[PDB]
């Protein structure tokens, strides 16, 4: 009678955190999250936005 | 007596040279701790 908590499958677990992958760059358990992005770096006015590169880890 | 004054002198120079230094490196941090917190707090909004 609940959606199942998605502690098992880490595919669960991702879709879950992602909102069945809408969170781009976050993961939450928690449901009353307000959702924010990133803000805007310090250094765009100075050094133009950069393309982020996802770390390799 | 004189090479007492010179000695003297010199070693005051050296030894106000040396607390100059001392005090410089005892009195970046405050720059790194804000770039520090604006990374969490950015994080923090991004992550919710």
């Amino acid at each position: 009678f609940s959606f199942g908590d998605p502690c098992g499958d880490r595919f669960e677990r991702d879709t879950r955190v992602s909102l069945f992958g809408a969170l781009v760059h976050s993961r939450t358990y928690d449901m009353d999250v307000r959702l924010g992005l990133p803000p805007v770096p310090d250094n765009a006015d100075l050094s133009g936005l950069a393309i982020k590169v996802p770390p390799s880890v | 007596i004189v090479n007492l004054q010179v000695e003297m002198i010199k070693q005051f120079h050296m030894q106000l040279n040396e607390m100059h230094s001392l005090l410089e490196r005892y009195s970046e941090g405050l720059v790194a701790e804000i770039e520090r917190l604006r990374e969490e707090n950015k994080r923090l909004r991004a992550h919710f």
